[PDB]
């Protein structure tokens, strides 16, 4: 037996969580226990703590998903079958280079791109604020709304902070499956090949190493979780022979090692630094260089 | 020189190969049969990488690079100049990795712990024979694997990409991106997470893994628990890597048209193909 | 130009992160000690950082790292070699002395409490109203050891409250008293519980805790050390 999945599950009462200073009157009650995420993970659904960002985001972000849809649909003639035909195919883009930064533009021709984008900012931000706010109810750090602003920065850039250098909306990323994928290798292709952007190998680096490290990680507490391992906290305020055994299997294998609190901060940056170096390279891309390969050639 | 704690663990045995032979350390490192193992195939590698740059005229690590042997030489021997070390570097890399990952194991039976570190790096192993020896042999030339050269490497994924047209458009190769961006996502909470709780508002108490559940279940819903979140990682990083082997062993194989005109099989099915309007009528 | 500053400034970055980083994973096991517990010469290059103190909840104090760095215990090995990096010798019998794959850590001889101040391990007949919801119910399978002879029989479930899963199976032996064995090194079967670290003799050997309701973080590390030096140690009478 190995660990990948629990042989017996035990249920008790519905666990209405912690209370600290949160506000019950905003939580709502326990949900069904999915017995199938019980193998792998907690049964329990719910509660959730709704509130008043929570209900702007909410409302907001299906806001946005909605406006997308509708027009699909239109695209589609209004016919389920060509809209389930061309599902990856359909595109709400963003105005054409003529209109500039301005909210001039036609509903058909970009002003519902602007409609969606609104709706998708209001969205992400309020959530942002949310991840910040649920935190300090239970006096915790705020690691976790720092770690999603990196995130925040790449998508700033990509449809807002990138656009508005440039002087155009048509710079941003169109709402399709298949059009932000050729927008993508299009944006590659217009600045001489991004695999010259120094920025954008570092994010490779680091998106890889994420996939390194919690492969270690994970791997490394199942390891251990016959010592109790998975309860990292109190094995941080009083180490056991989990940490110990963790620490030395590594320092044996490659020379040097990590604590239980450790390896947590290793985790949060070679993550963060994902979309933080992402973020610059696309920033600096047709607002400081127009070629990568060009940049390359000069190194500067 | 050990940790505070160290040398308790430090008893004689776990070795899979030679008894008490090579069961010593080297300053913090273990050696053990497959610490020799990896020295030698290491050591031969690097002596016939530098030697590959002799005959290149170059030791400038920014324009060395070993190329496979050209297509025409198919899956026989070269001359070392022209395709040959790379074939013989490419076993020595392999007899690295495995020693590595066997060494790990013979760590693990000294520690007393499970073999899931080894049993994750295998998958490292896989995706690296699957890009030099699986895929190229099922094409039918060693010419078709990737040069060990640190732009040239970044070359041969542009023009092994655009030869199948905008790469995105490979199915297996969508699924393993998802699980790439899905596992630094997981990374990034699972790391905050615990350092939220283990680093309060000042003046605080430590939190309580009671608090990790509460934080995410008021956020969005659900927690997977600290036992979960290991297992998840663990996962969604061993996923992104098995399907990115995936999406490259049926490249070249199974699929060697524009990976673009693939979705047509959905276009095309008999009870919408025909239906006026949309894009693609 | 712009980008040239940009990436010559992340690199500083990144190298005053990796400092950073470092020196916080050198908070426990440091200063580097020679085999004789002495502080050896050469720590490399980078230094002990500044102590932090963390406030442990419901009144348990603090701890600050790096601190005074002590066993608090006595380590049964002796060298094999004359010079450093060999393996050192149990003295007597590795399982009993809690040596190798045997080792604990003296942590606190008091249990984990939940968010709450409750005991965070109960035994399930003492958690209300806690239940096997999924999975085989192990509780009244013999369990069977390596030597494939049976040791005793399961009779009760320790459960996590807060995190809701089961941590150790309570075993009656021959004799009428009980041990905690790890869910993690047992397999649960349809007629029996199968444990291969430990042949049937060596159940009797398992520690055992003071109270019958409670396990101390101290006891946790003893069991689950002794079971785990097993697959070493029992490996003469694993078939
Ligand atoms: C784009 C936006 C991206 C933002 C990403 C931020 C990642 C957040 C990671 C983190 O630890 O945040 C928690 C951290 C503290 O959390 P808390 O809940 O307030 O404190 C709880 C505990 O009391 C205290 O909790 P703690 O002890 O865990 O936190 C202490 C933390 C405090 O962390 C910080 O102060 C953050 C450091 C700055 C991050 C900005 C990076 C910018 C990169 C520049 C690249 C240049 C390109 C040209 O210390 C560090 O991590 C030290 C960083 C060392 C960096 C090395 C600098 C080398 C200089 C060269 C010589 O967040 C912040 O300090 C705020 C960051 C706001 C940034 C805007
Ligand atoms: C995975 C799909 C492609 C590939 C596509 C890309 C793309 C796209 C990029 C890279 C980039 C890199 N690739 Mg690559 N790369 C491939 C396979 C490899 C293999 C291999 C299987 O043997 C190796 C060793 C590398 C190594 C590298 C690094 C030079 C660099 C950053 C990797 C990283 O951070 O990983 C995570 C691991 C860690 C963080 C641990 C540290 C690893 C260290 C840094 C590796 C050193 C390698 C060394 C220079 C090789 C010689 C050593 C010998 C012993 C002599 N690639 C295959 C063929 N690779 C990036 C780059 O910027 O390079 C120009 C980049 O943008
Ligand atoms: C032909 C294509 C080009 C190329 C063109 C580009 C362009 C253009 C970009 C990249 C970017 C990246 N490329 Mg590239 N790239 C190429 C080849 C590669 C190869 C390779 C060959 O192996 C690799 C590994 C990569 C890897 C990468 C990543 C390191 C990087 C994106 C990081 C990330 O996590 O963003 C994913 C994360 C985000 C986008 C953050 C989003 C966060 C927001 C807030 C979430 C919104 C959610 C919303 C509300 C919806 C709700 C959903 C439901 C609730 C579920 N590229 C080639 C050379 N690449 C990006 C980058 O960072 O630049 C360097 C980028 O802009
Ligand atoms: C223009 C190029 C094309 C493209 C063409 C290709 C080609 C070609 C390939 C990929 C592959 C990948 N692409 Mg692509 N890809 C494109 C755009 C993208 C974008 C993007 C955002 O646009 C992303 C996110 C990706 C992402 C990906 C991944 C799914 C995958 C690479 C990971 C991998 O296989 O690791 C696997 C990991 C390894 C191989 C590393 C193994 C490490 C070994 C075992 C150990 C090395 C030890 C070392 C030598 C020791 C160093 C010394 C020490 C430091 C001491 N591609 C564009 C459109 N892509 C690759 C793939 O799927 O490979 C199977 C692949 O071949
Ligand atoms: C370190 C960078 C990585 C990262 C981290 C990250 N993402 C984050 C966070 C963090 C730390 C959060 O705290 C936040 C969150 O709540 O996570 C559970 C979030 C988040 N990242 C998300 C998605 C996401 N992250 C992505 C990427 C990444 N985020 C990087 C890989 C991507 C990609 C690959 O593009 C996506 C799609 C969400 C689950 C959440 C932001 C939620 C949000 O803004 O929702 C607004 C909209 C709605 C509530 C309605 C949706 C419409 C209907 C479909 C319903
Ligand atoms: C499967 C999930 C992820 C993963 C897992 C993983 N990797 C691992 C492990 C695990 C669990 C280890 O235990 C092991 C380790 O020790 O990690 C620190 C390791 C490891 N993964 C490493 C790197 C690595 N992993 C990568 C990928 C991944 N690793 C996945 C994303 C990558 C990528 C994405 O490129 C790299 C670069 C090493 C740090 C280490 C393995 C070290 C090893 O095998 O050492 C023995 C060999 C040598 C010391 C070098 C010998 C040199 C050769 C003889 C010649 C050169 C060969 C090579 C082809 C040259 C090519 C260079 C050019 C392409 C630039
Ligand atoms: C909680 O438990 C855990 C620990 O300890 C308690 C750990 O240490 C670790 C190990 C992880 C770290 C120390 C964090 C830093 C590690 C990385 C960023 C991974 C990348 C590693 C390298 C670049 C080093 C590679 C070097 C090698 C293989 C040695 C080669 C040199 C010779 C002389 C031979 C993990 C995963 C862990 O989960
Ligand atoms: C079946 O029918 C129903 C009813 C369910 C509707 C169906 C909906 C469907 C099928 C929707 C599908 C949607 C899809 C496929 C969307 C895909 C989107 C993707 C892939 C997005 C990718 C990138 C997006 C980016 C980078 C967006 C960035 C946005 C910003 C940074 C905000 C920019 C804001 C702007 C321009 C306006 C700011 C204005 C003011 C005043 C501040
Ligand atoms: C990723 C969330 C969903 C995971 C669901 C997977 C269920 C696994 C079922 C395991 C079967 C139980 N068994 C036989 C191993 O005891
Ligand atoms: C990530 C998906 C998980 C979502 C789980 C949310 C559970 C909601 C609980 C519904 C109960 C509502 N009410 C009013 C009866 O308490
Ligand atoms: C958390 C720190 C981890 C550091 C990992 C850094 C890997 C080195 C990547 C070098 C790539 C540099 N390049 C070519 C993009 O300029
Ligand atoms: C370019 C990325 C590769 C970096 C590899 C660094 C390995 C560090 C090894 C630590 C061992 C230190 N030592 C010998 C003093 O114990
Ligand atoms: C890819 C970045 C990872 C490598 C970072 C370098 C860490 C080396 C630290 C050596 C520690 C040696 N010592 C004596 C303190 O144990
Ligand atoms: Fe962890």
């Amino acid at each position: 037996y190995q660990n990948i999945f629990s042989q017996v599950q035990v249920r008790g009462p519905a666990d209405l969580g912690m209370t600290e200073d949160v506000n019950l009157a905003n939580r709502s009650g326990v949900g069904p226990f999915s017995t199938l995420l019980g193998w792998f993970g907690n049964a329990q659904l719910g509660p959730i703590y709704l509130g008043s960002l929570g209900v702007l985001s909410l409302f907001s972000g299906l806001m946005w998903f909605f406006t997308i849809g509708i027009w699909f649909w239109y695209q589609a003639g209004w016919n389920p079958a060509v809209f389930l035909r061309d599902l990856f195919f359909f595109s709400l883009e963003p105005p054409a280079p003529e209109y500039g930064l301005s909210f001039a533009a036609p509903l058909k021709e970009g002003g519902l791109w602007l409609i969606a984008s609104f709706f998708m900012f209001v969205a992400v931000w309020s959530w942002w604020g949310r991840t910040y706010l649920r935190a300090q109810a239970l006096g915790m750090g705020k690691h976790t709304a720092w770690a999603f602003l990196s995130a925040i920065w790449l998508w700033m850039v990509l449809g807002f902070i990138r656009p508005i250098l440039m002087g155009s909306w048509s710079e941003a990323v169109p709402y399709g499956i298949f059009s932000h994928l050729d927008w993508t290798n299009n944006f590659s292709l217009v600045h001489g090949n991004l695999f010259y952007n120094p920025f954008h190998g570092l994010s490779i680096a680091f998106l890889y190493g994420s996939a390194l490290l919690f492969a270690m990680h994970g791997a490394t507490i199942l390891a251990v979780s016959r010592f109790g391992g998975e309860r990292e906290l109190e094995q941080i305020a009083d180490r056991g022979t989990a940490a110990e055994r963790a620490a030395l299997f590594w320092r044996w294998t490659m020379g040097f090692n990590a604590t239980m609190e450790g390896i947590h901060r290793w985790a949060i940056w070679m993550a963060v630094l994902v979309t933080l170096t992402g973020g610059i390279g696309i920033l600096l891309s047709g607002t400081v260089v127009d070629n990568w390969y060009v940049w390359g050639q000069n190194h500067g | 020189a050990l940790l505070s704690f160290e040398r308790k663990y430090r008893v004689p045995g776990g070795t899979l190969v030679g008894g008490n032979l090579f069961d010593f350390w080297v300053g913090p490192f273990y050696v053990g049969f497959f610490g020799v193992a990896t020295f030698f195939f290491a050591a031969l590698g690097i002596i016939l990488i530098a030697w590959s740059a002799v005959l290149q005229g170059t030791w400038n690590p920014q324009l060395i690079s070993v190329y496979p042997p050209a297509l025409e030489y198919g899956l026989g021997g070269a001359p070392l100049a022209k395709g040959g070390l790379w074939q013989i570097i490419t076993i020595c890399a392999t007899g690295a990795f495995v020693s590595w990952a066997l060494r790990e194991v013979e760590i693990c039976r000294k520690l007393g712990i499970g073999y899931h570190i080894p049993f994750a790096f295998a998958f490292a192993i896989l995706a690296y024979l699957t890009l030099v020896l699986f895929r190229p042999v099922m094409m039918g030339a060693w010419g078709y694997a990737f040069p060990y050269g640190i732009w040239t490497h970044l070359d041969w994924v542009s023009n092994t990409g655009y030869t199948y047209g905008n790469f995105h458009y490979n199915p297996a190769h969508m699924i393993a991106i998802s699980f790439f961006f899905t596992n630094a996502l997981a990374l990034a909470l699972h790391g905050a997470l615990v350092l939220s709780a283990a680093n309060p508002e000042k003046g605080k108490e430590m939190r309580t893994p009671d608090h990790e559940d509460t934080f995410f279940r008021d956020l969005v819903g659900y927690s997977i628990g600290t036992l979960g979140i290991h297992r998840l990682g663990l996962l969604l990083s061993l996923s992104a890597v098995f399907f990115s082997a995936l999406c490259m062993i049926i490249t070249g194989t199974i699929w060697f048209d524009q990976w673009v005109d693939w979705w047509q099989w959905w276009v095309k099915l008999p009870w919408w193909a025909n239906i006026p309007g949309g894009i693609n009528g | 130009d712009l980008a040239s500053l940009a990436i010559y400034s992340f690199w500083i970055f990144l190298a005053g992160l990796i400092y950073y980083l470092q020196t916080e994973n050198m908070r426990e096991g440091y200063p580097l000690e020679n085999e004789d517990g002495t502080p050896a010469a050469n720590q490399g290059p980078f230094p002990l950082p500044k102590p932090k103190t963390f406030i442990l909840p419901h009144g348990r104090g603090t701890l600050t790292v790096p601190g005074p760095e002590s066993e608090d215990r006595p380590i049964a090995l002796a060298r094999t070699a004359v010079s450093e990096g060999f393996p050192h010798a149990p003295t007597g019998d590795p399982m009993k002395d809690g040596v190798g794959p045997a080792s604990w850590v003296a942590r606190r001889d008091l249990p984990e409490l939940d968010g709450h101040g409750h005991n965070k391990i109960k035994p399930m007949k003492a958690a209300a109203g806690f239940h096997v919801s999924a999975g085989k119910n192990p509780i009244g399978l013999p369990v069977r050891g390596c030597d494939l002879e049976i040791a005793g029989k399961v009779v009760d479930i320790w459960v996590d409250i807060p995190e809701q899963m089961a941590r150790f199976l309570e075993v009656e032996l021959k004799d009428g008293s009980t041990r905690l064995l790890p869910m993690q090194m047992v397999k649960v079967q349809s007629n029996r519980v199968h444990v291969n670290a430990l042949s049937s003799d060596l159940f009797a050997g398992i520690p055992t805790i003071k109270s019958p309701t409670e396990v101390t973080l101290l006891e946790e590390d003893k069991i689950c050390g002794y079971v785990a030096g097993g697959l070493m140690y029992a490996a003469p009478k694993r078939k």
